[PDB]
């Protein structure tokens, strides 16, 4: 992450909601409109002439019918704004173009959590503009939720908190809702139905039933979910009272508020404004508590014993991977897999260093792991220099000496292995570019005759002749700089970093050399790593039994893969 | 004179008779900047072009410069480009002050505009050796750098296409540079350039390319909005007279009503759904009985008949509820198969051996859900796209690029849905509704186009179809009157009443002038149009 | 078995969902594989495969007190410059007097380690002398154990002291990873204060809540295959099934 | 190449006569056509814009021409500007009513101060009060002013009727000479009379005498059940024959009465959602009728049409002085619909206004070029009649009630819950 991204992604979403598992899809969400909130972080986004919107606007209207028996060719745009202004007054100038003080662009980022105060059809309430801003209800001729349900089965917690600020013990009724919506007759004539999970403030009784004191003139309440083991909690003025319900996984709901015509309330969600009540300070201690229940010949693996033809037939047996380290097998798979690692990809001092401790501090099973250690480190001694040199050659940027070596040691890989020949020029073509800093004379001339090698021969398929095409404009575009490493944009200076060529040369190159004399290249230890965070989302995505039956914690709700264990 | 402006009249005309190739009457008849520069740009001597030969044009939209930032920008080919950007670089330091009226920018940002199609033509010029590289580097990254710099600066760039257009032109520019076979194919002449920059002046300054003949076209259009019954298609008039509908064979053949009607690609024989096939060309005698069906359809060569019956599978002579043949000769003898259990099967007239079954098969998406449940089927004339109805009131479209499978778009309309007929030989379509409305839809873009009222339709199933070649549209009604709107404009041109509801039209696809109706009285009328 | 059952390929469109960053983003013209077919038809990943295993590698070196191991892979990380900053990295984490300890307790010498909990030692010197084959034995147990005995029932019943445990290896190897986890969290203090004023090069290679006061001090690898085999084991417990991985 | 021998002939007419001669170098095209081929074209172009509303009357020169670019509007070609407001003794307006003639309005209110009562304003006079009526103590509810712009007719809630000089919820006069001071009264008794406003004591009932739907033209559609004979109500026809069937059903209560400008079409509206038309072409004349023994209820009146519209009316409107056979009516749920009653036909939709719960009036204006209509909110609702697209959207207050001036072509006035009377001026066309 660079130092612009941070900073924009904190004032946009809240805090507490990137520290959960979720944060991952709403980095995607704000990844897929980068450069165009770039570009627009310069005005015109604090609190017509359309082009596109056009159609969409048209069939906006014409879905009403307030438009009729005239052609959609030959219209006024502005006669089509001045219409819409009638029946959209809160436009806000931005659509027809198409801490935060940021107005609703969430529209565009499809942000998937309720945002604000939905009205309803009536006219028995007023909300300033906002939906969060000032809530009303008018005098009459009031119950309201908000717009978006959250989903159950891709979060943990959720939380927010109202302020009151009129009173007629006040006379709200706040809380969830369970969704079968867009049973409220009965909502508009008392506080709450029987589907309505909220915290008056008449006496203070939770709904559908002694619980705590009433609430008055100027009181901030939140009501908060959680989803591990499916609770709803309310507090009031920083102090979480006692959670209030119970065994309520496996639904979906949306915050509901009832007001009297005597009251008036200010919500936040959290985007703007930030919380009293600490949120972060309750997560944290159930993740304490999750990591505190899962972390409290025979040592290598082969292929699993279930799979016949892709079919999995279970054995019926309690679990399927017995490894303790009580036991000591653990160590064992642990020592030989990284050791398998190590020397998988250079490091063969590393791995002999390390055979020789773990030959020292065993004292009179764990010698069968050594002996086979040693044997795998012995055998397989031919590739471990190939690809010591090849690192040394790739690492001095010396690209073409490189190719000379891979020609001259593996004798027919590149006469038919085109993709790879490409991707190593291309990359010798790149370190010459870094280089020239007047050469300008023949870098035009290297570029023109490796496109016409590459591009101009039509014996090559035809997508890879189109893909040859958009990585040569792209490098081609650093030439019109003179420093491109600090002038040139995010990616084409990219092109240029030291992570591209030589941690991508080498690791496309290593793979190659590996796959082609028929040789596994999986180190079975990213392996495990990615096994790992995608089991977690795979258990993540249905929602899953935590012991016995589905009314206990769900741990696996907890435990945010990356920034809480992958990084230390 | 008359009402108009005798200075813009004279003008006019002087153009005109210029552009016609005449030179000694134009060229008499006269008892400037635009034209300097477009000469300079023609002959070509761009190393002339100053600054006040620039900003001295007419622009379309604002002002002049206000008198304080020419005087800086007039302080007196590589050099003379160097020395222009050098001045206009001053011009910045001085507006970092932010003193601007919203429009003192507009103007500054068009001229800066203007300047780089200039100089984007020079540099295009050079590939008709390490020359271009030092012109597009700083003699073009500083102004396109200046150019977004002023883009930026307004509240009216939409975001849609007129926030990415300086990063995509340096792209192009820099990626023509390695790659200069694209610069061969470009027609890249000194002509498009002053095309363009014409675009940027003012259109009541200089007289637009050929606007007499625009004003020409446009009397003739109003002229044909008196009658719509004409050939013209774009001295004294071609207007002013009256036209008639008038039926005139009738076919009282039997008691039972009709259900559908079709007439042959080649306007020779008219099918009936009561089977039975009439000659048209010999005074309407039988000619056959083919031996319930619910749909027709003809072989695109007029040879083969298809029937659609109720229960029993397919006919053909020489569950299923429509059927659509292809029109391209390549893929010709194949046609596509409907039915009401979510299946489509293309297929064609051997009785056997079938093909591609839908029923589960610069983006691409996962598949969605299922149950399509087609009801009626169309295929556009070039075979490029396959149109389908369902029940719950959206169109399908899909397209086809070659067999010897995604969906482009989903038209939604609400209400409960009819015939389609696709028009006669841009895109269009007419649906026919309930609620006593027709829509003509684009499948293409997806976008309503306009709707037409006044034909009484509900709890029952009634059909439309297009006429007069693409100019007149027709329906029936439960009434048992025949409806016909124009179709450009909307309005009801006639309300004819041939039946005492009424079912089914259709047309000849040979024979411009002329029609048929059938209803539920047992009968089936054809009408044509006098004068 | 009829929830979710996988398949290889199924299964690996399931995990390659995840387009790790790998500091190269905003360039995404440049993730796609290889289809390298001769040897036929195979496939290779330009996206990084893992990019932070090198420094869990070192954390584990560094807290099983792995020496040799622990100073080349610093070397081939970029943190090792001269023969002076490997003796202050040594006696940065002081693996070398940890190494030590924890090999002689586990050599079964207690007396020596201790000459450097405290009841779970003495329990196993007590162990020693018992297996060596009293008024000195008495005077001893009274003196140091009296002194402790008085602390609740859970000792009194380890001091009362299955039969083939109490004399094996692994009862003189887990208080030995206990001890050397509690060195761990002794010294790290002391290298955050010296990176954060003192201005270090070296990181800090370690981080009432649990997982904050006792998760750190223990070989972050061990812990993830632990959460591995716990979510293997889990997924298999709802009936859903994916494919293990092969060697 | 046509166009080079009229652009000789018009260079020759215009007066450069040297450069024509110059250019030298199919029937003898007459005097001034470019002239008019221009003008025609400036005429497509006007057409084809969306603002403009033509004004009911070339030599226009205000700078609004010039054939260089296509020429068009930005605003509304039309303006609309709030005049006045008659907010003087604000209890409730229901109903208003202009004359014939432009000279007087006429006001419902709702038992504010002296009953009842209904007041009518002067007009030339600064709008300054002409008369307050006195009346029964029961909100009267409807209005009407006879075609001699003198008498007054009023119809309340509680079965009475009452008429002014200078339960019936229906009344409309007849407009031709042919049959003077005669009126139409339709109740929701399931009641219709033919009455005179000077001496009232009856003229012909209805529920029981008409002859439902004429059965047929020239009997194609036969359709027999019962056929009366040609005793029924009609001149020489030249049309067919529509007398056909003497059918009947209960009659359905009437909640609105128009007549034509002709006297041969009566409208009425029904509960059930139906509009039914008849044709008094051949009631006797009043001449016939004063010495004559002529006399109905031994008689009956044809049907001309039953136009089927779904739900349920409110009220409907006749225009004033592209077929001349037109009606406009209101209903719920949202929609303002266009029929031609003479032929059973919808021509246009409406759409915009909130129409629920309540009984909310709409009429044309601007001679026949605008259609208006009140909502549920306070606002007033204008649309393009031709195409039927919104045009306006005023504020007026819910306003219940609109009323154009059938003499002056350019105001209107507006009336809701507050008790607010406001004038609108319509200018700028």
């Amino acid at each position: 992450m660079d130092d612009v991204d941070r900073e924009f992604i904190n004032c946009l979403f809240p805090s507490y909601l990137l520290q959960q598992p979720v944060a991952y899809d709403l980095w995607i969400l704000y990844l897929q409109h980068r450069k165009l909130f770039h570009k627009l972080k310069n005005t015109n986004l604090i609190n017509k002439l359309t082009a596109l919107t056009r159609k969409e606007i048209w069939s906006k209207l014409m879905n009403l019918g307030v438009l009729g028996t005239i052609s959609f060719e030959a219209v006024n745009d502005d006669y089509l704004i001045q219409v819409y202004k009638y029946f959209y007054p809160d436009v806000n100038d931005f659509t027809l173009r198409f801490n935060s003080m940021i107005p609703d662009i969430y529209k565009i980022l499809g942000y998937f959590l309720p945002s604000r105060w939905q009205a309803q059809p009536n006219n028995s309430l007023q909300l300033s503009q906002d939906g969060i801003t000032h809530l009303q209800p008018n005098p009459d001729y009031a119950v309201t939720w908000a717009n978006k349900s959250l989903p159950d089965n891709k979060l943990t917690i959720f939380y927010y908190e109202i302020k009151v600020l009129s009173v007629t013990n006040s006379n709200i009724v706040i809380g969830y809702k369970l969704v079968e919506n867009e049973s409220i007759n009965k909502c508009q004539k008392y506080g709450f139905d029987l589907n309505v999970f909220g915290y008056c403030g008449f006496d203070g009784l939770i709904t559908n039933s002694e619980y705590a004191k009433p609430f008055g003139r100027d009181d901030v309440i939140g009501c908060g979910i959680n989803f591990i083991d499916g609770s709803i909690f309310f507090t009031k003025n920083g102090i979480h009272l006692g959670n209030a319900f119970t065994d309520l996984n496996d639904l979906e709901f949306v915050p509901y508020v009832a007001l009297r015509p005597g009251n008036s309330i200010k919500t936040n969600f959290g985007l703007n404004e930030d919380f009293v009540f600490d949120i972060i300070g309750y997560q944290d201690k159930w993740k304490s508590l999750a990591y505190e229940h899962i972390c409290r010949l025979k040592f290598l693996l082969g292929e699993d014993n279930r799979f016949i033809d892709g079919k999995l037939v279970r054995p019926d047996v309690n679990n399927i991977n017995n490894l303790s380290v009580d036991d000591g097998s653990l160590p064992n798979t642990l020592n030989v897999m990284i050791n398998d690692y190590l020397i998988h990809e250079g490091l063969v001092d590393v791995a002999k260093g390390f055979l020789k401790d773990l030959q020292k501090d065993a004292v009179n099973e764990s010698k069968d792991v050594i002996r086979h250690n040693e044997r795998q480190i012995m055998k397989e001694e031919r590739m471990v220099k190939i690809r010591q040199e090849l690192r040394y050659l790739i690492n001095k940027g010396q690209i073409s000496k490189c190719i000379n070596y891979i020609d001259n040691e593996i004798p027919d890989l590149l006469k038919n292995n085109l993709e790879l020949v490409f991707e190593l020029k291309l990359a010798n073509y790149l370190v010459m570019i870094k280089k020239s800093s007047d050469e300008i004379e023949n870098l035009i001339l290297k570029g023109q005759e490796l496109s016409n090698e590459f591009i101009y021969d039509t014996k090559i398929p035809q997508s890879l002749r189109d893909r040859f095409s958009g990585q040569l404009s792209n490098v081609s575009a650093l030439l019109a700089y003179s420093n491109p490493l600090v002038e040139a944009p995010k990616e084409i200076s990219g092109y240029l970093s030291d992570e591209y060529l030589q941690e991508r040369l080498f690791q496309v190159s290593n793979n190659t050399i590996l796959t082609f004399l028929h040789k596994d290249s999986e180190c079975a230890l990213e392996n495990v790593i990615s096994n790992t965070r995608a089991m977690l989302s795979t258990l993540l995505e249905y929602n899953a039994f935590g012991s016995t039956n589905s009314s206990d914690p769900r741990y696996y709700k907890a435990i945010n893969f990356d920034e809480d264990v992958l990084n230390l | 004179v008359g009402c108009f402006d005798k200075k813009q009249l004279t003008k006019l005309l002087i153009h005109t008779l210029k552009e016609l190739g005449y030179d000694s009457a134009a060229n008499q008849l006269l008892l400037n900047h635009i034209q300097t520069f477009f000469k300079l740009i023609k002959t070509g001597q761009f190393h002339l072009i100053n600054w006040q030969i620039v900003c001295s044009l007419p622009l379309a939209h604002s002002s002049p410069l206000r008198s304080e930032w020419l005087q800086r920008l007039l302080i007196p080919l590589f050099d003379h480009m160097l020395l222009q950007l050098q001045y206009l670089q001053q011009l910045m330091s001085s507006v970092n002050s932010s003193t601007c009226s919203d429009a003192e920018i507009a103007t500054l940002r068009n001229y800066v505009e203007i300047m780089i199609l200039v100089n984007r033509q020079i540099f295009l010029e050079f590939f008709h050796t390490a020359l271009p590289v030092l012109y597009l580097r700083k003699i073009l990254k500083n102004f396109i750098e200046i150019w977004d710099s002023l883009l930026v600066s307004n509240d009216q760039f939409l975001n849609e296409e007129n926030i990415f257009n300086p990063e995509t032109t340096l792209r192009e520019l820099s990626t023509y540079l390695t790659n200069p076979k694209l610069t061969a194919q470009l027609n890249l002449e000194r002509d498009h350039l002053i095309d363009a920059i014409s675009k940027y002046i003012d259109p009541n300054e200089l007289v637009p390319k050929g606007r007499l003949l625009h004003l020409l076209k446009q009397a003739i259009k109003y002229q044909q909005s008196q009658d719509i019954f004409n050939i013209i298609d774009p001295d004294n008039f071609s207007h002013d007279l009256t036209v008639t509908f008038q039926e005139w064979k009738t076919i009282q053949d039997t008691t039972d009503e009709i259900w559908f009607l079709t007439f042959s690609p080649n306007g020779k024989y008219l099918a009936s759904a009561t089977i039975t096939v009439y000659d048209v060309e010999q005074d309407f005698k039988i000619y056959k009985t083919c031996v319930s069906v619910l749909y027709l359809m003809f072989s695109p060569d007029s040879r083969y008949l298809v029937a659609c019956p109720f229960s029993e599978d397919v006919t053909i002579y020489d569950r299923v509820w429509c059927c659509d043949a292809f029109h391209t000769a390549e893929r010709a003898g194949w046609m596509v198969v409907g039915s009401p259990d979510r299946e489509a099967i293309v297929h064609s007239l051997t009785t056997k051996e079938s093909l591609f079954s839908l029923k589960g098969r610069w983006q691409y998406v996962e598949d969605d859900e299922t149950f399509p449940r087609v009801h009626d089927v169309k295929i556009s004339y070039d075979d490029k796209y396959v149109l389908l109805m369902t029940h719950q009131g959206v169109i399908d479209v899909y397209d086809f690029s070659g067999f010897p499978i995604p969906r482009i778009a989903r038209l939604d309309v609400g209400k409960n849905m009819t015939c389609i007929s696709l028009p006669l030989n841009q895109h269009l379509v007419l649906v026919s509704l309930q609620d006593n409305e027709l829509q003509m839809w684009d499948y293409k873009e997806n976008i309503l186009i306009q709707k037409y009222f006044g034909q009484k339709q509900q709890h029952f199933i009634i059909r439309s179809c297009f006429a007069y070649g693409n100019k007149l549209v027709m329906s029936g009604s439960e009434d048992g009157k025949i409806y016909i709107w124009d179709r450009i404009r909307g309005n009801l041109v006639s309300v004819l009443s041939g039946h005492s509801n009424c079912n089914v039209v259709a047309s000849n696809p040979a024979d411009k002038e002329m029609f048929a109706s059938g209803g539920d009285d047992g009968k089936i009328k054809i009408w044509k149009i006098s004068r | 078995y009829g929830k979710k059952c996988f398949t290889k390929e199924e299964w690996k469109e399931q995990v390659a969902k995840y387009s790790a960053m790998g500091e190269l983003y905003a360039n995404k013209t440049i993730h796609y594989p290889l289809k390298i077919q001769p040897n036929g038809f195979a496939t290779i990943q330009t996206t990084p495969i893992e990019p932070t295993l090198p420094r869990l590698l070192l954390n584990y070196f560094v807290s099983m007190a792995y020496e040799d191991s622990s100073i080349r892979m610093a070397k081939e990380l970029g943190f090792i410059r001269n023969n002076k900053d490997i003796a202050v990295f040594n006696d940065l984490y002081k693996i070398k007097e940890r190494f030590h300890i924890k090999h002689l307790i586990k050599l079964g010498r207690i007396n020596e380690a201790m000459e450097e909990l405290h009841f779970k030692l003495l329990l196993l010197n007590l162990i020693e002398m018992i297996r060596s084959h009293i008024l000195n034995l008495i005077q001893y147990s009274q003196n140091k154990l009296a002194i402790k005995a008085s602390s609740s029932v859970k000792k009194m019943q380890e001091l009362e002291l299955s039969l083939q445990n109490l004399y094996s290896i692994s009862l003189r190897s887990k208080i030995a990873d206990l001890v050397n986890e509690k060195l761990l969290k002794f010294i790290h203090p002391r290298i955050q204060f010296e990176i954060s004023n003192n201005n270090s090069k070296f990181p800090d290679l370690l981080n009432n809540n649990y997982y904050s006061s006792e998760f750190p001090y223990e070989p972050r690898l061990t812990q993830i295959m632990k959460l591995w085999c716990w979510c293997e084991n889990q997924l298999h417990h709802n009936q859903i099934g994916v494919p293990r991985v092969e060697n």
